[PDB]
């Protein structure tokens, strides 16, 4: 379905150069990803560790299918930014069902809705995003060494093109260029990792290597040293892409350089797909019996990375004044928690790893939505700060600084509370969902003897809570540097809106001002749902937590 | 043995390069070449056509990477005006 | 018994070898041409501190073990304590030596008492279901076990506290305990 | 529906009521305080119905509700002897806290009222939840409303204070959380009834004791960890300061009655000499510094550190007298600390804009009513008899002394040293001259608002000082369960 | 007390509340009042769906817990041989 959707969308895209089509090509892509959800939902009625598909090259697991569907929902939610206009005009005279379904509202919307904005004029943008999803989902399903390499490339190359699709931005071309170059270094490590596996073992099957590994677990000419340190090189190439330290340096720069609607999808999807792929590898390569092979486990990179990602993520985030550089360092400290749960391989830690990855991906997406919405709200607001005048590419990243958020609770209080709840959920404060995620990973690590990493993580969090609180301190504790626009609210300049009925006949003409201009519903509803999921998780935790209890039971059974 | 020697040239020609980004993008092409060579030489030793098949698919994606690279490099040059990498 | 002087050099060669490449990376990122032999010109001090901190961690860690002949978590604390104290001496400041001896001293006590998972953790080799079941339903314990733990007295006055207390006082103070009859009758 | 869940939801109605009126009626800011005030009175009424039904001689938790819908983190509520007076104290204080800032809060009145109403729901849930994970969920949930409250309505250095209350609490709690998580992995649950009857290995108890004690020594606060209190109890608004010194301080004392005493018996009995060293050093140092304190609010704040040590030593005394007096001390401390902040932070700072004791002298010439109450409150702070503060100090000190004579004796210096700073503060402000000559404008005395929040607060400390059987009666049977030990002739009767 | 259906009905109502607050639009506007039954009705529809998947999750763990005991019960049986 995703492949039919790419080919069909590409044929329609290839016979048009009309930039007005970008909004409708994005709306059709959301319809396409909804069919993919209906198909992977139908495929969920089997209990199995894995079923080889297509000549052994691909596999399907309950974990593989629940993760494709999650990627599809997340993609539908990110695709909304390019599918609907940011702003809106709302009047009580146009607010009933008969009004919405049988009346029309005519007015000059070109400036109010930013019809000709850059996010609304890239025809191929949904198409390149579908290719990244195609690569992401194929990687979760990869069962061969060759399949892994092609799938990570199909995911990576599209992220390079998305990072560069704003071609008139010197900031995106630079972010795109850094990411392509250093990710190409990352892939050369991944190719070396796979190449050493096939060269020492004669097989491209992951299923064959897991069998060789399980026999070699006993308790003289061909000791299987290659598996642990071929997998080590293979692993470093994936720690670059999830931006786990000490391979993290690119992500603050790239995420800060590319536009914010783009940094939303590029900073979230690669992690879900890569972490799920590594989970099956870590389970099937663990030597239950202590052995010489155990002393050299490739998974110690993951602990070293999780250790480093905790210190690096929270400390370097202390003196970040740029909101996108802050969001990326917050991610490097959260991937440390993810890595720690991935390195302790146990039922409790696999439940914790699965819960943490889904909740952080919805929470980091809320953070991006609030950020994007806050910088679309500043349309009827004006500032006189020299710093806010000296910024670069203000159209692609409307909010670039933490200080730009100073006094936002006095401009829009509920959106500021929504960002407070999301940030407090990154801290790990109860009874929010992020606390429960952090507690589940601490409980698993404490049970399995990783007492030292648990102590690092708790001390690390208080350090990271410092810069999270400086964000909230900026929202709540000072006064706005932004002022209502004096001419958009002047009581002398008002545009005319006119309400017609089902057949091109006028009903009522209205005169409207800037106070009649609001955020479009698709973004306020999306922020509202994720905020309330985060807020009220304690009353709605049973089905979500049980979904992860069962997947772990299937993976560790038999 | 030429596999390691070639792989080390492309790794340092990528990391120790202080000239320009096309030479950056060239050194990736060298590393992939050395890995393909290791895979091609092993496959002849193990009577495996799969290794040659794997090699051919690393050539096709290595060309896809170099086209995406040269395309991104042009975009960057149009705006920056130099693809020279600057030290001091 | 371990050769601390022989060990520490091995400990110095390992850690000091790492600072050698961090020195080489510093030379490469230099913006001025100094030449290949600059590795020991300015960068020599960086590798020397890596060399100094390493072996100073090992000799003292080893020398502590030879002092009493027992292997436990604490020995690594002393060696770590010294390795940090060595870090400050490069800067030349008493607070740094103490602030550093405290930090890396406590780190290498914690990871050695807790078994940092960077080389795995202890294998269960037993029924995990049983171990949790046993620790949860051993709700009553023999009175001897608590008495060995908390002692006796301070409110832990078991049956037989008074009979034994009279004997214990006699063997120490040589006084026979006999409370007064405290009654005109009987 | 349980009365206990009625207690947790009425403030949520108030929040919902407050936030939607603007959609119904430029509604006057007076109305939202009327709703917030009435909402707290309703909680007081329900808590008073619960006490009139409460049974003082029953081990089973009372006013529980059937669930039969077990999830991974359900919310269970219970009321026994130890937790009811803490709930009773919270519902008594909160109306007074709102009245104390009836005029002082000007901007963001909706925000201030919503936080405090939310803050009330979270604080009651601490004393009502029936497992230790629920205890932690609600003892750390107060941090965001307290953080925003301080930095939205605080004094000049509110930013530093808000960062101190959030980062000390979070750190201590994380050490507590590592202990609660260890317990749940051993027992398989945290529910009080299941968890209490589990024993623990001696080594486990020692390591479980730390983490919990790291956590409760930050939140006590014991001296040397008390810098968050001096900042966040001064820079806070008066209502937040009242909640932070009458209610929040007492969650840790109650957390000893659920997390340390019944499940770590051996560990406590062997570590008391550490605790009494910390406690006596705390009394001794927190008294000398508050003798030299110039900020009038900081002197009142830092005397709480002095008293919180006395009832911290009473809960580790393994004595039925110490444990009861400790609850009485933390109950009486809530009344007298509340009044003293009202006197300093609410009556002086409102009139003068300053808290430097240099500027105050002889207010008795101009404020006869304020001098009156500010003298009973100073006597209660000094543990003068006829005051429940005295009964709590006396009963805690006997328990402390009976458990460790030298520590109780070094605690017993509090009689000498608490009167030293409580009367030295009284004679500098009320007495000591005619009036401070820095007043270029004469002062009005207590208003009717001030006269009534103080009249209540000193009423509670006095009535329960003549007749502390009102609290002591319901405490006896349930606090018997938290003692550890046996007598040779009364154990193992057959 | 948490009914899976009443909560999600209440959940949908609060999304509409939080929406209008973020949008800074008046709550309880009269011509738009239909959105509260609609957001509330959708939430209930989700709650019915969750209730169903919850029934399916109880069984799967009920089968698994039996399957664990049976795996464990027959394991010790061969040990006694
Ligand atoms: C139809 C024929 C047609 O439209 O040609 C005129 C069309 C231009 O006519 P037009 O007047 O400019 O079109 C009006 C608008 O442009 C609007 O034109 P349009 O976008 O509505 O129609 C273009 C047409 C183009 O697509 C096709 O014609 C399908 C063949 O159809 C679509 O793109 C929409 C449906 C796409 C179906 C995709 C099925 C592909 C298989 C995917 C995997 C299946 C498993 O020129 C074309 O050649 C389009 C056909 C594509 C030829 C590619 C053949 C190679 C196949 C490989
Ligand atoms: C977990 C939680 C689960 C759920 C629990 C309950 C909470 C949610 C309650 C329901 C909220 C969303 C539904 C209501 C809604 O959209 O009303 C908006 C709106 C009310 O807001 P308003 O501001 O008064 O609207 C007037 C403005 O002028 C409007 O101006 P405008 O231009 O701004 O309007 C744009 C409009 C235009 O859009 C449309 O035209 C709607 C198209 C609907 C297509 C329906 C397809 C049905 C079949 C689907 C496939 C099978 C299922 O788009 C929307 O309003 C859609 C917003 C969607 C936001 C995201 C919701 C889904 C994602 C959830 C996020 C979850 C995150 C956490 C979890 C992460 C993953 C685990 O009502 C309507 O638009 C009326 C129609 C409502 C839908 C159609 C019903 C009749 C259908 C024909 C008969
Ligand atoms: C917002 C917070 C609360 C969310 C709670 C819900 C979470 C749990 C839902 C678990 C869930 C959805 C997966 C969505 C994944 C989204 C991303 C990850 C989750 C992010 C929160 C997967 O259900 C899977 O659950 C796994 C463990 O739980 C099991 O393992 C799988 O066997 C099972 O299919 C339930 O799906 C369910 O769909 C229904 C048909 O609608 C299926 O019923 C049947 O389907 C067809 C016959 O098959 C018939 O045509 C249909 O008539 C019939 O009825 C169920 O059989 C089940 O498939
Ligand atoms: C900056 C301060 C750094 C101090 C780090 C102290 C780390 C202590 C480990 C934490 C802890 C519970 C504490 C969890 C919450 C409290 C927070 C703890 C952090 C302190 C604020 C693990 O908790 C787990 O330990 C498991 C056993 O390992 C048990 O299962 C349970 O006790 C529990 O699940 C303690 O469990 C303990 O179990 C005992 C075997 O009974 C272990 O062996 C002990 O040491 C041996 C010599 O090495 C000796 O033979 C002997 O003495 C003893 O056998 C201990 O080593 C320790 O592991
Ligand atoms: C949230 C999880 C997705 C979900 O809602 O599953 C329900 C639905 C399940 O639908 P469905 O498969 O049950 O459709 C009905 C089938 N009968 C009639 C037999 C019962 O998931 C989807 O397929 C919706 C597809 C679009 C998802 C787009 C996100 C909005
Ligand atoms: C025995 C174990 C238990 C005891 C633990 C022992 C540690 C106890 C001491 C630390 C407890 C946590 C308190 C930290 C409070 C720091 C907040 C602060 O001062 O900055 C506010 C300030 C507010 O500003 P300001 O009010 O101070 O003045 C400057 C004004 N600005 C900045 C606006 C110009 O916020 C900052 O920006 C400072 C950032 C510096 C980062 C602080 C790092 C320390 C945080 C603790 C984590 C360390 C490990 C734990
Ligand atoms: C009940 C006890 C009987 C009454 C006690 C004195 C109350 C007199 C009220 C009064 O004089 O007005 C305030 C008086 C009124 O003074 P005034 O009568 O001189 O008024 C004119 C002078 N000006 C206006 C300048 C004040 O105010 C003061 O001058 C000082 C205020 C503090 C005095 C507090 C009195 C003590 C109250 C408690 C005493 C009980 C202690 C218990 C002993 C310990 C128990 C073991
Ligand atoms: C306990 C376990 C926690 C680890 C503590 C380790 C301390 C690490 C802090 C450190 O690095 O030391 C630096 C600190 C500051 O010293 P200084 O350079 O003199 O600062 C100027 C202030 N006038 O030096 C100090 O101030 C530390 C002095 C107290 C050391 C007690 C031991
Ligand atoms: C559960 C937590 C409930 C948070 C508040 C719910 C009600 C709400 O959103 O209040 C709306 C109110 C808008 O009021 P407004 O007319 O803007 O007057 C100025 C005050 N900001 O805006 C507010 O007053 C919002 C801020 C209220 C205080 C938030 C406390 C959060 C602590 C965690």
């Amino acid at each position: 379905m995703i492949m039919i959707s790419i080919l069909s969308l590409l044929l329609s895209t290839s016979v048009t150069l009309r930039r007005d089509m970008s909004i409708l090509f994005n709306r059709i892509s959301i319809i396409a990803l909804a069919y993919c959800i209906l198909h992977d939902t139908m495929s969920l009625s089997f209990i199995s560790k894995g079923i080889g598909l297509h000549g052994g090259l691909l596999h399907i697991t309950n974990l593989t299918q629940i993760f494709h569907i999650f990627i599809f929902i997340i993609s539908i939610l990110i695709l909304q930014l390019t599918s609907f206009y940011p702003r809106k005009v709302w009047i009580p005279e146009y607010s009933s069902l008969k009004d919405i379904f049988f009346n029309k509202i005519l007015y000059y919307r070109t400036k109010i809705i930013n019809k000709m904005g850059e996010h609304m004029k890239i025809i191929e943008y949904p198409l390149i995003l579908l290719f990244v999803i195609s690569g992401a989902v194929f990687l979760i399903s990869t069962n061969d060494l060759v399949s892994i390499f092609l799938s990570i490339e199909l995911q990576s190359y599209g992220l390079y093109l998305l990072s560069t699709i704003y071609r008139n931005s010197e900031l995106s071309t630079t972010g795109g260029l850094i990411y392509f170059l250093l990710g190409g270094l990352s892939s050369c490590f991944i190719l070396l990792g796979t190449s050493l596996l096939y060269v020492n073992s004669g097989t491209t099957s992951l299923d064959g290597l897991y069998i060789l590994n399980s026999i070699s677990d006993v308790n003289s000419w061909y000791k299987p040293y290659y598996l642990n340190f071929s997998l080590l090189i293979f692993s470093i190439g994936f720690l670059f892409k999830v931006s786990a330290a000490p391979f993290h340096f690119w992500s603050p720069d790239v995420y800060d350089a590319i536009p914010t609607i783009v940094t939303t999808f590029v900073a979230i999807i690669a992690k879900i797909s890569i972490f799920i792929f590594l989970l099956e590898l870590v389970y099937y390569t663990n030597s239950n019996a202590n052995s010489y092979l155990s002393e050299f486990s490739w998974t110690y990179a993951l602990l070293i990375s999780s250790l480093l990602s905790l210190i690096i993520g929270t400390v370097v985030g202390l003196t970040q004044f740029r909101i996108k550089r802050l969001l990326a360092y917050s991610t490097i400290s959260h991937v440390g928690f993810i890595l720690l749960a991935l390195s302790v391989s146990s039922i409790e830690s696999t439940q914790a790893f699965i819960f943490y990855l889904i909740q952080y991906s919805i929470s980091n997406l809320n953070a991006f939505f609030i950020l994007i919405t806050i910088g679309f709200s500043l349309y009827g607001y004006v500032t006189n700060n020299k710093e806010y005048k000296s910024l670069l590419d203000k159209n692609n990243s409307p909010i670039q600084l933490i200080s730009q958020l100073k006094g936002y609770f006095y401009i829009n209080p509920l959106l500021s509370l929504s960002l407070a709840i999301t940030i407090f959920s990154f801290v790990g404060v109860p009874p929010l969902v992020g606390f429960f995620a952090k507690q589940m990973v601490l409980s698993a690590a404490l049970d399995n003897g990783y007492i030292f990493l648990s102590l690092i993580a708790i001390i690390t969090s208080v350090i990271g809570a410092v810069y999270y609180l400086n964000v909230i301190k900026e929202i709540f504790f000072y006064s706005p540097e932004h002022e209502v626009n004096p001419v958009l609210n002047e009581s002398d300049s008002n545009f005319s809106l006119r309400i017609l009925n089902e057949k091109n006949v006028l009903i009522r003409s209205v005169l409207l001002k800037g106070r009649n201009i609001f955020i479009s519903s698709p973004f306020s509803i999306t922020i509202s749902i994720i905020t309330n999921v985060i807020l009220l998780f304690i009353f709605m935790n049973k089905e979500w937590l049980s979904m992860g209890t069962i997947l772990v039971q299937i993976l560790f059974s038999a | 043995n030429i596999t390691l020697i070639l792989f080390l040239i492309g790794i340092l020609g990528f990391v120790l390069n202080r000239k320009n980004i096309i030479l950056m993008l060239i050194s990736i092409e060298i590393m992939l070449l050395s890995i393909t060579f290791l895979i091609l030489l092993s496959s002849l030793n193990m009577d495996d056509i799969i290794g040659q098949t794997y090699a051919i698919y690393i050539i096709v994606v290595a060309g896809a990477e170099s086209a995406i690279g040269l395309g991104i490099l042009v975009a960057f040059y149009r705006l920056r005006g130099s693809i020279a990498i600057e030290y001091k | 018994p371990k050769d601390a002087v022989h060990l520490g050099l091995k400990g110095a060669a390992v850690v000091g070898g790492i600072g050698l490449l961090f020195a080489a990376v510093r030379t490469s990122l230099a913006r001025k041409n100094v030449g290949p032999w600059a590795i020991f010109t300015r960068n020599g001090k960086l590798a020397a501190t890596f060399a100094a901190v390493g072996g100073a961690y090992d000799f003292t860690r080893a020398a502590a073990a030879n002092l009493r002949e027992k292997e436990d978590w604490v020995n690594n604390g002393i060696g770590g304590l010294f390795a940090g104290a060595t870090m400050g001496l490069t800067t030349g400041r008493i607070p740094r030596v103490l602030g550093f001896a405290a930090l890396t001293g406590v780190v290498l006590a914690t990871a050695e008492y807790a078994g940092s998972g960077l080389r795995g953790v202890f294998k269960r080799d037993v029924d995990e279901y049983e171990r949790k079941e046993f620790l949860r339903k051993n709700r009553r314990r023999p009175i001897e076990e608590t008495l060995a733990e908390i002692g006796e007295g301070r409110g832990i006055k078991p049956p037989g506290y008074y009979e034994r207390r009279a004997q214990r006082l006699k063997e120490k103070y040589g006084v026979d305990i006999n409370p007064v009859c405290a009654d005109p009758d009987q | 529906m349980s009365l206990l869940y009625v207690l947790l939801i009425i403030p949520i109605i108030g929040i919902f009521l407050i936030s939607t009126i603007d959609s119904f009626y430029f509604f006057n800011v007076s109305y939202y305080k009327k709703i917030a005030l009435i909402t707290t009175i309703l909680n007081l009424i329900v808590s008073l119905i619960i006490y009139i039904l409460f049974d003082f001689s029953n081990n089973q938790f009372q006013f529980i509700q059937e669930n039969l819908d077990l999830s991974f983190y359900d919310i269970y509520l219970g009321v026994d002897g130890v937790s009811i007076y803490f709930v009773l104290l919270t519902t008594i204080i909160m109306p007074i806290a709102l009245v104390s800032n009836w005029n002082s809060i000007t901007n963001n009145i909706k925000s201030y009222l919503i936080i405090m109403l939310l803050l009330e729901t979270l604080l009651l849930a601490v004393f009502l939840v029936l497992d230790v994970l629920l205890f932690y969920i609600f003892f750390e949930s107060i941090l965001p409303p307290l953080f925003i409250l301080i930095g939205l309505f605080g004094s000049s250095n509110k930013v530093r204070a808000s960062f101190y209350i959030f980062l000390y609490t979070l750190l201590g709690s994380l050490f507590l959380l590592l202990s609660i998580l260890t317990m749940s992995s051993i027992v398989g649950t945290t529910y009080f009834d299941v968890l209490l009857k589990s024993s623990f290995e001696y080594t486990t108890q020692l390591f479980l004791f730390f983490g919990i004690f790291i956590a409760f020594a930050v939140k006590t606060p014991v001296w040397g960890l008390n810098s968050w209190l001096l900042r966040a109890h001064v820079e806070s608004p008066l209502g937040g300061s009242i909640v932070l010194a009458a209610i929040v301080l007492k969650l840790s004392l109650y957390g000893v009655f659920r997390l340390i005493l019944p499940i770590l018996p051996q560990a406590s009995l062997n570590l008391t000499y550490i605790v009494y060293a910390i406690g006596a050093i705390t009394v001794l140092y927190a008294s000398f510094s508050t003798l030299r304190t110039v900020d009038v609010k900081e002197l009142i704040a830092y005397s709480s550190v002095a008293h919180a040590a006395i009832y911290l030593m009473g809960v580790f005394s393994n004595t039925i007298q110490g444990l009861e007096g400790a609850i009485l001390l933390g109950l009486a401390h809530g009344f007298v600390s509340s009044g003293l902040f009202i006197c300093a932070g609410g009556i002086l700072y409102d009139r003068t804009g300053t808290r430097l004791i240099y500027f105050f002298r002889g207010l008795t010439q101009i404020m006869p009513l304020f001098s009156l109450f500010f003298f009973i409150l100073c006597l209660g702070n000094a543990g003068t008899p006829l005051t429940l503060n005295f009964v709590g100090e006396f009963m805690s000190l006997y328990g402390t002394l009976e458990r460790l004579p030298i520590a109780g004796m070094l605690a017993s210096t509090s009689i000498i040293f608490s009167a030293a700073y409580s009367i030295y503060m009284y004679n500098r402000i009320a007495f000591g001259g005619s009036v401070s000559l820095y007043f270029i404008d004469c002062f009005r005395d207590l208003t009717k608002r001030e006269f009534f929040i103080l009249f209540t607060l000193v009423s509670f400390t006095v009535i329960l000082g003549i007749y502390p059987s009102f609290v002591l009666d319901g405490l006896h049977y349930n606090i018997s369960s938290v003692v550890y030990g046996i007598e040779p002739n009364a154990s193992y009767l057959t | 007390m948490v009914n899976r259906i009443l909560f999600w009905t209440g959940f949908g109502l609060a999304v509409r509340f939080w929406q209008l607050g973020i949008e800074m639009r008046p709550f309880f506007n009269r011509k738009s009042l239909w959105a509260y039954p609609l957001f509330g009705g959708v939430g209930a529809s989700f709650g019915y769906w969750l209730q169903s998947i919850d029934e399916k999750q109880t069984k799967m763990l009920e089968e698994r817990k039996q399957a664990i005991l049976e795996k464990r019960a027959r394991r010790a049986q061969r040990q006694a041989e």
